[PDB]
């Protein structure tokens, strides 16, 4: 095993808005999802296409890292079949999906007693949101029927809002720290596995 | 975009810069009961102005997707909550004028001071002094000093501004296009649109005066056996043919009749459950009275209370080290934050304002996935009937038995049963007439029915005909003696308490009967009854989305309110005074003013 940084990403100082969505092509190493199982409770552990011990002992071809925060009633969202605000209007998941979902709470680390503005997330969209699609943009939307020339007021609004944590919150406005793994096939010869 | 898809977006918004704006006011409030310092004070200061900025910001620019074009019930009761201008119809020069008008009640009202017609030094104020004099004394002419020195000093300074608060709320009623500021406070009880569930404004003006006639039979009876156990008290003070002073009731203005149980007390020389001395005995301290609590609620259904309560919520007084408030307050910072400030001693009333508090966290959590704005009671009578219900149904000597406070035999006699119940009734059937007075008294000086050169001509009529009381003295027109409450110094409501005392009675007798009690209704608890905290939930959920008549109906099964679940309450009482009062006079006469 050459030991991908499956211990760079489950392990940053600084992870991205709910809308970026950074995405790692590890898809370099022998799976060790022992340290999984490890690290601390998790508040879900939701396999849909494979099970856990099942898996360290499976050919992937690729495996795509993808990671963001999120509060503890939005964490069921990111599932098939599912339709809010961050299924809707943020990341979205194929109804055909086969991978795992690991959260586990973050408060210590991204809280503050005076509130965290870093973290954004889109709250209207003019259309719907594809599978495994990100967008990125300020434009300005339009309520009503008169176009506004990109300046705030009537009928008009700035998409990504900010979240505001802090300590004292609750379990489901608490930060979650989510990383959910990607699982596809390819015509391409598997090597990305274990004996 | 319908003005229903251009009303449902500003809603989005507004939900999430409200939720932000309101967290910070409460932390700030929280900070400042928890230290009463100058720092506090500006943080208070600063997040009530930014909130109120938003609030008067989002008023303003709300009143833009017309009312008539919504069809969504839901999305428009949060345009109704929003497009409201209150004092925002007036011009400038007339709001700052009634805002000093209020700041000028509130501050003679809580500056108050009698002084003696003797040395000019002892300036007794209101709390304390003038309620302790109430509340423990046997005289007849100090208790006489008293009441008439509170509404002499206090009263002329009042109404030369009441009566220019009279013109001003009213014009403004009229201007946000009502009929009048009556109709303005009986406006939460109003519910348009859905079928076969609406309820008039002035619907509640008819039902009030249809439930209160079902009533007189065991006030008068009550009133009865109160003069008659006041005879011997006062000898040569109370006529039997007629009505009783105003100033020997135990309360400075008649609202409760609680401290007159030490004079009216029925088969006495027999003590009433008191655990106070086994709290002391078995080390009982305030943890474990907030977890036998959880454990009540928890037995019935409900659920758990957040480590973040157990974390973050004073429980004790800290002592001299810090300055906090000592008053049981429930508290919904919002944002899953649920907390109750009260300072705890081992006693049996905090037993059970520890329930009341905890229920009142319990209906917080229930609705806590309702929008920002229908996060509230279904209307300003149902948050303080189940907060109380629950300390009904701790009381019982069953569940006190259950937990270890009293030696299991405590065998329940009738003989102390019943002096359980004409204390519980002093607090309960004392109050309401003196409530439907008040209001309708506040109700028709308002619409004009009573010209002011009459204005305290009706109000010691109305107090001889509805209640049973009779100034002392003579009063002239001068004098304004309402005032003198808290409320009507104020601007607060108080037709809350009486649908909050009838709604109560509705919901123990439903639960009772949804849990299989057998036997009388004040016997019963509902620990252990899945299906009574179920038929709960189902109404506690709801908050303001639907009207409260379905929410009522949810539970009770009735339509509307009534007031026969109390008489059933209090029907081994009512059957004893009948008992008792078939040697004495049933009734009063206007006529019997101490001072001829
Ligand atoms: C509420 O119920 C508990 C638990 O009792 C069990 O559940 C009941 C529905 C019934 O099926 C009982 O037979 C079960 O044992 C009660 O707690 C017990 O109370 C009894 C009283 O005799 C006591 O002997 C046990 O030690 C208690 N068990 C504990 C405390 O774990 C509780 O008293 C009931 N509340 C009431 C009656 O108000
Ligand atoms: C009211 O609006 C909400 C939010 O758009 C919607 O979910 C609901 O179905 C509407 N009510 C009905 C049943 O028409
Ligand atoms: C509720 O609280 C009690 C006492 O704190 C605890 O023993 C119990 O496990 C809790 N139950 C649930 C379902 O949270
Ligand atoms: C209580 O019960 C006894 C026994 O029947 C009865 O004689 C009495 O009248 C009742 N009332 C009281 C409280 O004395
Ligand atoms: C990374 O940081 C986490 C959080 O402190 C720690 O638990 C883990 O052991 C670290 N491992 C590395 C260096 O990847
Ligand atoms: C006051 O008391 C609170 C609660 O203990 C504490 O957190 C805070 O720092 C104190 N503030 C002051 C004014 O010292
Ligand atoms: C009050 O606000 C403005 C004041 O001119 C008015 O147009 C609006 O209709 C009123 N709002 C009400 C009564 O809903
Ligand atoms: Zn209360």
């Amino acid at each position: 095993t050459n030991l991908c940084p499956f211990h760079e990403v489950f392990n940053a100082t600084t992870f991205a808005s709910v809308y970026a969505w950074n995405r790692k092509r590890i898809s370099n190493c022998v799976a060790d999802y022992s340290v999984i199982y490890n690290f601390a409770p998790f508040f879900a552990f939701k396999c849909y296409g494979v099970s856990p011990t099942k898996l360290n002992d499976l050919c992937f071809t690729n495996v795509y890292a993808d990671s963001f925060v999120i509060r503890g009633n939005e964490v069921s969202q990111i599932a098939p079949g599912q339709t809010g605000n961050i299924a809707d209007y943020n990341y979205k998941l194929p109804d055909d999906f086969t991978g795992c979902v690991i959260a586990w709470n973050s408060n210590k680390l991204d809280s503050k007693p005076s509130g965290n503005y870093n973290y954004l997330y889109r709250l209207f969209r003019k259309s719907k949101l594809k599978p495994f699609e990100r967008d990125i943009s300020t434009e300005i939307y339009q309520a009503g029927n008169k176009p506004c020339n990109g300046v705030a007021g009537s009928n008009c609004y700035s998409p990504l809002q900010s979240y505001g944590f802090r300590p004292t919150y609750g379990v489901g406005h608490q930060p979650y720290r989510v990383v959910v793994l990607s699982f596809e096939l390819l015509h391409a010869p598997a090597t990305v596995c274990g004996p | 975009s319908t003005i229903e898809e251009q009303a449902k977006t500003f809603l989005d918004k507004f939900n999430h810069e409200a939720e932000d704006l309101f967290y910070q006011s409460s932390l700030a409030s929280w900070n400042y009961n928890t230290n009463i310092t100058e720092e506090n004070v500006q943080n208070m200061n600063n997040a009530g102005d930014k909130w109120s900025a938003f609030l008067k910001e989002q008023s303003t620019l709300a009143q833009m997707y017309p009312l008539q074009e919504i069809q969504n019930l839901t999305v428009k009761l949060q345009l109704q909550a929003l497009q409201q201008n209150g004092s925002s119809v007036l011009s400038e020069d007339k709001s700052k004028r009634l805002n000093t008008i209020l700041n000028t009640m509130s501050t003679i009202y809580s500056t108050g001071k009698v002084c003696n017609p003797d040395n000019p030094q002892e300036c007794l104020l209101l709390e304390p002094g003038l309620n302790e004099i109430m509340a423990n004394s046997l005289d007849y002419n100090e208790r006489l000093w008293a009441w008439e020195s509170w509404r002499s000093e206090v009263g002329k300074q009042l109404r030369p501004l009441y009566e220019e608060y009279v013109v001003l709320k009213n014009e403004m009623a009229r201007a946000n296009h009502y009929e009048d500021y009556g109709d303005y406070w009986r406006g939460d009880y109003e519910v348009n649109g859905v079928d076969g569930y609406d309820y008039s404004r002035g619907q509640l003006i008819e039902d009030v005066e249809h439930t209160f006639e079902e009533i007189k039979p065991l006030y008068e009876h009550l009133h009865a056996y109160v003069r008659a156990k006041l005879m011997n008290a006062y000898p040569s003070y109370i006529s039997p043919i007629g009505c009783l002073p105003a100033h020997l009731l135990g309360d400075m203005w008649g609202r409760f009749w609680t401290n007159l149980y030490s004079l009216t007390v029925p088969f006495g020389q027999k003590p009433n459950i008191d655990v106070t001395d086994a709290m002391v005995d078995q080390a009982w301290d305030a943890q474990r009275i907030f977890k036998e609590a959880e454990k009540f609620f928890v037995s019935v259904g409900l659920p758990n209370m957040t480590q973040g309560f157990w974390e973050n919520s004073m429980l004790t007084d800290p002592g001299n080290v810090q300055k906090a408030v000592c008053h049981p307050t429930a508290w919904d910072l919002g944002k899953g934050d649920f907390r109750i400030l009260m300072c705890t001693k081992v006693t049996m009333d905090d037993f059970l304002t520890a329930h009341h508090e905890m229920g009142h966290i319990q209906y917080d959590m229930a609705y806590a996935a309702q929008p920002f704005l229908l996060r509230n009671g279904a209307n300003e009578g149902f948050h303080e009937a189940v907060g109380e219900i629950m300390s009904l149904s701790a009381a019982t000597p069953k569940h006190l038995k259950s937990i270890g406070l009293l030696s299991p035999d405590f065998q329940e006699d009738n003989e102390t049963e019943i002096n359980f119940l004409l204390k519980q009734a002093l607090t309960i059937v004392g109050t309401l007439p003196f409530t439907y007075m008040l209001e309708k008294w506040r109700w028709m000086v308002f619409k004009g029915e009573i010209p002011k050169d009459q204005w305290m001509k009706k109000w010691w009529e109305m107090k001889r005909e509805i209640v049973g009381v009779v100034e002392p003295v003579p009063h002239d027109e001068t004098y304004c003696d309402p005032a003198s409450l808290f409320h009507v110094s104020n601007d607060y409501s108080f037709i809350r308490y009486y649908t909050r005392t009838l709604y109560q009675f509705q919901f123990q007798e439903a639960l009772c009967q949804a849990a299989k009690h057998e036997g009388p209704l004040h016997k019963c608890d509902i620990s252990n009854s899945t299906e009574a905290g179920q038929k709960l939930f189902n109404m506690l959920r709801l908050g303001k989305s639907e009207p409260w008549t379905l929410a009522l109906e949810n539970v009770v099964g009735a339509k509307n309110m009534n007031v026969r679940p109390l008489l059933n309450y209090f029907e081994p009482l009512f059957t004893w005074l009948k008992d008792q009062n078939k040697n004495s006079f049933v009734g009063w006469s206007t006529d019997w003013s101490p001072y001829a």
